[PDB]
């Protein structure tokens, strides 16, 4: 079991490689369709102002 | 009792197994133990480095 331990600390430790990148990734994404949704409001305020 | 020289005698006898036991046999069985003993030390030393 002295591989059972060297196992563990291969899995383990790809495992936090591959969360601590989906995280990334998936916040990136959200920062993405944040700054999206910042374009289509503040050109969609525009029409309003004119209007007024 | 009277002495005797075989206490001159025995003596070479004496000194001649201790010359030869020293080299021929002691060793020997020393490393035949010591290997046996070295080697649960370290399973065990390295089965806890990898718990660590």
């Amino acid at each position: 079991d002295l591989d059972l331990a060297k196992a563990s600390a291969t899995d383990q430790l790809k495992k936090a490689k591959a969360e601590a990148q989906v995280i990334i990734e998936q916040a990136n994404k959200r920062r993405s369709q944040i700054l999206d949704e910042a374009k289509a409001e503040a050109e969609q305020e525009r029409t309003k102002i004119v209007a007024q | 009792m009277n002495l005797n020289a075989t206490i001159l005698g025995q003596a070479i006898a004496f000194v001649l197994f201790v010359l030869f036991c020293m080299k021929y046999v002691w060793p020997p069985l020393m490393a035949a133990i010591e290997k046996r003993q070295k080697e649960i030390a370290d399973g065990l030393a390295s089965a806890e480095r990898a718990h660590k």
